[PDB]
């Protein structure tokens, strides 16, 4: 009752935010520069990091 | 600060400039990289760039804005434009572009352009919906490029020969077949000089190749 119990899901879940915070912190200081009608949000986001 | 007053202005001024604003010692180096530093200093001190030039595109993506003086060759003075422009405003290699620019950080050492103002001496409205080149239908000439300036100098009777010999109009294809030796160079630059004088609302371009 006091013990959970967690499977591959929320873990893959949890290591999936870690990566998107990382990469959400990457992009935020990206934008901070960033302006209008520039880019697209495409290359904002590395995929290297997920 | 537009591009082309410190493009077309003599070395001097650049150099006076550069040792006004308090830099590096500044004429030891290339015309390129001297007004580079010097735009970097004035954009360090002062407000967005304004450069112009022709656009090229590689087969990597982005394309190079390049001046006319340095015969359009790589350099520090190059303007860099994402694949973002050519995609938004679907650009094309060989447009005559002008606008704002801003400079580079960490990893990039080319201005970045950041708001294009004149494409081609065109609107980018009006440019969006065109008509390609190629797809264009030829004809033969029928404005006929008067070649006399009628001042009746003593070498423009050489124009006034060609026009009794070939006469020139607006889509004409010339094939001036002469031998070494024989007085060509002013020829052209005369036909130049005339159909300028005569014609200055039409672009004239010369390439002089090896
Ligand atoms: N209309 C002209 N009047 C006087 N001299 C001329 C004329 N056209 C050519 N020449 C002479 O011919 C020479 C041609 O020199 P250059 O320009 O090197 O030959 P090319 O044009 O065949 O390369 C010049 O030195 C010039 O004195
Ligand atoms: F005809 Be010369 F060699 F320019
Ligand atoms: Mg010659």
């Amino acid at each position: 009752g006091n013990r959970r119990i967690r499977s591959v899901g929320e873990m893959a879940e949890n290591q999936f935010r870690v990566g998107l915070v990382r990469v959400e912190r990457a992009v935020k200081e990206r934008l901070s520069l960033g302006d209008l009608d520039t880019l697209m949000p495409q290359d904002m986001i590395n995929a290297k990091p997920i | 600060m537009n591009l082309t007053e410190l493009k077309n202005t003599p070395v001097s001024e650049l150099i006076t400039l550069g040792e006004n604003m308090g830099l590096e010692n500044l004429a030891r180096m290339r015309k390129q990289d001297i007004i580079f530093a010097i735009l970097k200093q004035h954009a360090k001190s002062g407000e967005d760039i304004f450069g112009d030039g022709v656009l090229e595109i590689l087969q990597d993506g982005f394309g190079f804005l390049r001046s006319a003086d340095s015969s359009y060759l790589a350099g520090p003075d190059d303007i860099y434009v994402s694949p973002s422009q050519i995609r938004r405003f679907n650009l094309r290699t060989g447009d005559t572009i002008s606008g704002k620019i801003r400079p580079p950080k960490e990893g990039e050492r080319y201005f970045a352009l950041l708001k294009v103002n004149e494409v081609n001496f065109d609107k980018p409205e009006n440019a969006r919906n065109k008509i390609l080149f190629e797809n264009l239908t030829p004809l033969h000439a029928n404005s006929r490029l008067r070649m006399e300036r009628g001042n009746g100098s003593t070498e423009d009777l050489t124009a006034r020969v060609l026009d009794l010999a070939s006469p020139i109009g607006r889509g004409q294809r010339g094939l001036i077949v002469a031998p070494p030796k024989a007085g060509k160079t002013m020829l052209l630059q005369n036909i130049a000089q005339s159909i300028a004088y005569n014609h200055p609302d039409c672009v004239l371009m010369v390439l002089l190749i090896d």
